[PDB]
């Protein structure tokens, strides 16, 4: 026999006869695997980037402005880790670029921004493929092949130089065109390729490759580099499309898409996934959903951060429901990690006001104690946690730990029972007057101090345990003080012993 | 010496644990990571205490326990000294489950005994009990779980292999049965309603025939949907089945000495996690 249920503080108790209690307090294994999340500084700086506004259907906080960028996380990760690569590439493709210098008109600006982004993306890809290709250049035994490989590292100049040196001068000249998108040269190169590929008794295998690069369509083609699929990182070939490929006529997205249309990427590879989401443009969400059911390369946190960035930067569009789905998931992972402040913060990115309300409330009340320690916890409850919720929750924690100012802002009668000094009574009376059960009010009014009415009130209260007996005794003492007569005798007409002593 | 505890419960804030065993005693502990210091022992039952369950702290410190002696015993800590304030034994056999309602319903209790009965014990103004009972299952009731909601309902797991969904009715004043569900070949050990106020509602129904059916209702209308968690019998009979608040994770206590954990994916089907 075994038993196990989930805790309030979502964790699990199971039969365990090795412990002292006969159960085990198990810290539920958290999927949330990303170090900087357990450090509260990240969360503070992350709240500094947000503008919280109350809802238009309830007072609960939800995010109005976010300046979160894939860029921002990079400081908290190792520049060596593959993760850093994911977040970086994501920054390059999705975070807005700024172009500081003034531009005659705004379509030029758009064009420059496109060039900038393109240049950074292609420098990055070259960063990645770098060692692969350098290895390949190490092992080549043929100069023209090396020239090609240098083009694989988008180093037009070293290719040109090697050409020069290896006595391939014409080639050298041709190479210098790589990265200008001169359509004349494009169609000329293609022409030369057709002429060879119609007779052309023999042309060097790599010279043709280089011409194919000048053609602007190195796979898209009839002398195709597609077979290099088996010799190079998919990223390397994508580099080829992006650098040569036809930069000007296409947008970055539809270009990348063009490439992806020619090559299936491995389902599991996440930098692949990011390129696919980038290129998918018109239906990112569609793809994102597809990506969800196919792979786990994108984690809960990442998917949430992504969706949120794209949402708050106009970059892309996601359903209220998909954004909320992601948000729920990450908030939950966080709560499983006992990271309640952080889960709360994330919980605020909910679109569904009803759900936000419930989630937030539930968590705050259940976990108020931990959420009231430092200033990094203060800014927390100064997200925009409703005054009501905070104090209400605080009221509950006092009733259970054995409050009043809260209740002031049935149960009231129980509080009055617990309370049974004069100044406190007066303050309570003032609070009650501000709010305006009646019998207790009459009794209080009598205590502050007509006598018959107070008596009837006290009797009624008695009809409605130690505290009550004490109050009865006090009332008795007061009446005795008042008699010190016939009216008092008329009103009257251990407790039994006292009653006998009175008669 | 504590070779076989049957149930344990944690309070709202998780500071005070309450285990209950077969020697009839209910031990209360002050938990703090490693060290749970024994603070109390409670002897008032005439048989193995099957289940314990704290109430919402809105009602102070109350703990309703149910034991083999057919009696439900309500306890309460009072200035640091425990005292059996009430009792409710209108059931002619061993009481199995006992679970408080959502605190919005009042202080309602949900008892479920082998005499095929399930009660909802209100505690009036005098603190006295206001029992309104119903017949739930033929050959006996193993469990009964509450449902949260914003039209109250609960679920019951039977010894006739049924899983019933009852709802309150002002016309009847007694909970009227609204839907029963059939899918097990042996005593339905435990039933659990999920606290997920999400697009749909989830029920995990563990059973003796080593199955765990999941009844996912689309919404308020369209009936439930049968989904055998996995389609292979678990190595041994399953006992308990609990939902998580944040996340909709499912914990399964099989008689195979580990607890498995199952999460829903975008297929709608369920996958292990741990």
């Amino acid at each position: 026999y075994t038993f196990a249920k989930f805790s309030t503080g979502s964790m699990l108790l199971t039969k365990d006869i090795v412990g002292k209690s006969g159960v085990s307090i198990k810290r539920l294994p958290t999927e949330l695997q990303r170090k900087f999340l357990f450090d509260d500084v990240y969360l503070d700086k992350e709240i500094e980037k947000v503008t919280i506004e109350a809802r238009k259907s309830n007072p609960y906080p939800q995010i109005s402005e976010s300046s979160l960028l894939f860029k921002d996380a990079l400081d908290y990760m190792e520049k060596t880790s593959s993760d850093y690569n994911l977040w970086k590439l994501s920054s390059i493709l999705f975070d807005p670029v700024s172009y500081p210098y003034k531009t005659d008109n705004d379509q030029v600006k758009m064009a420059l921004l496109k060039k900038e982004r393109h240049c950074r993306l292609t420098s990055w890809i070259v960063s990645q493929i770098g060692p692969e290709i350098e290895e390949k250049i190490r092992n080549s035994s043929n100069e023209i092949e090396q020239i090609f490989l240098y083009l694989l590292l988008n180093d037009v100049v070293r290719a040109s130089k090697l050409a020069i040196e290896s006595k391939n001068g014409h080639l050298s000249v041709l190479i210098s065109y790589l990265g200008s998108n001169d359509p004349r040269i494009r169609d000329l190169a293609e022409l030369q390729l057709q002429k060879w590929s119609t007779g052309g008794c023999s042309i060097d295998k790599n010279i043709s490759k280089i011409y194919k690069l000048l053609s602007g369509s190195p796979f898209e083609g009839l002398f195709s580099l597609k077979e290099l699929e088996s010799e190079f990182s998919w990223l390397c070939l994508l580099n080829l499309t992006l650098c040569y490929g036809q930069i000007d006529e296409y947008s970055l997205e539809s270009l990348v898409q063009s490439h992806l249309d020619k090559f299936s990427l491995p389902y599991d590879d996440p930098i692949g996934v990011i390129f696919q989401l980038y290129a998918a443009n018109e239906n990112t969400e569609k793809l994102y959903k597809e990506v969800r059911q196919r792979t786990n390369a994108l984690d809960v946190q990442f998917c949430w951060y992504l969706i949120q960035t794209l949402r708050f930067n106009g970059t892309r569009v996601f359903s209220k429901e998909t954004s909320d789905e992601a948000t729920f998931a990450f908030a939950a992972q966080l709560e499983f990690a006992q990271l309640h402040g952080h889960s709360l913060f994330v919980s605020c990115f909910l679109n569904d006001d009803k759900a936000a309300e419930d989630t937030i409330k539930r968590l705050v009340m259940r976990e108020i104690t931990l959420l009231r320690a430092s200033t990094n916890d203060h800014i927390l409850n100064r997200l925009k946690i409703p005054s009501q919720l905070i104090f209400n929750a605080q009221a509950l924690k006092d009733r259970y730990e054995g409050s009043e100012v809260q209740n002031l802002l049935d149960l009231a009668e129980m509080a009055i029972v617990t309370s049974l000094v004069q100044n406190n009574e007066l303050k309570t009376l003032r609070e009650i007057l501000n709010e305006f059960v009646s019998i207790n009010v009459f009794e209080v009014y009598l205590k502050l101090v007509q006598e018959t009415i107070d008596s009837l009130i006290s009797g009624m209260k008695i009809f409605y345990v130690a505290a009550c007996c004490n109050v009865m005794s006090q009332e008795i003492v007061s009446k005795i003080l008042e008699k010190n007569k016939a009216k008092l005798l008329e009103l009257p007409l251990q407790d039994l012993m006292k009653c006998t002593y009175k008669i | 010496h504590n070779e076989l505890i049957h149930d344990a419960v944690l309070d709202y804030y998780g500071k005070r644990l309450a285990t209950c065993s077969s020697d009839k005693t209910i031990k209360i502990f002050e938990v703090e990571g490693e060290t749970h210091k024994l603070i109390d022992t409670l002897t008032g039952h005439e048989g193995p205490v099957w289940r314990v369950d704290w109430a919402h702290p809105k009602f102070g410190t109350i703990l309703a326990s149910c034991s083999y002696d057919g009696k439900v015993l309500i306890w309460k800590e009072e200035n640091g000294r425990w005292s059996q304030i009430a009792v409710h034994a209108v059931h002619s056999a061993s009481v199995n489950s006992v679970q408080w309602a959502p605190h919005e319903y009042g202080p309602l209790l949900l008892v479920a005994s082998s005499d095929g009965k399930v009660s909802v014990v209100e505690f009036k103004e005098n603190g006295t009990t206001s029992p309104i009972i119903i017949d739930a299952h033929a050959i006996g009731v193993n469990s009964a779980s509450w449902a949260p909601a914003t039209s109250r309902k609960f679920v019951t797991g039977g010894a006739d292999n049924l899983v019933k969904i009852w709802k309150y009715n002002s016309d009847a004043q007694t909970y009227v049965l609204e839907s029963t569900l059939e899918g097990h070949s042996d005593w339905v050990r435990d039933v659990a309603w999920s606290p997920t106020v999400l697009l749909r509602s989830y029920l995990a129904s563990v059973s003796q025939d080593r199955t765990c059916i999941i009844w996912t209702q689309d919404n308020e209308q369209g009936p439930w949907k049968k989904t055998l968690l996995k389609e292979e019998k678990f190595p041994d009979v399953l006992w308990r089945a609990s939902w998580s608040l944040s996340g909709n994770v499912l914990a399964l206590s099989g008689g195979d000495n580990k607890v498995t954990l199952w999460k829903e994916n975008l297929e709608g089907k369920w996958e292990p996690a741990g």
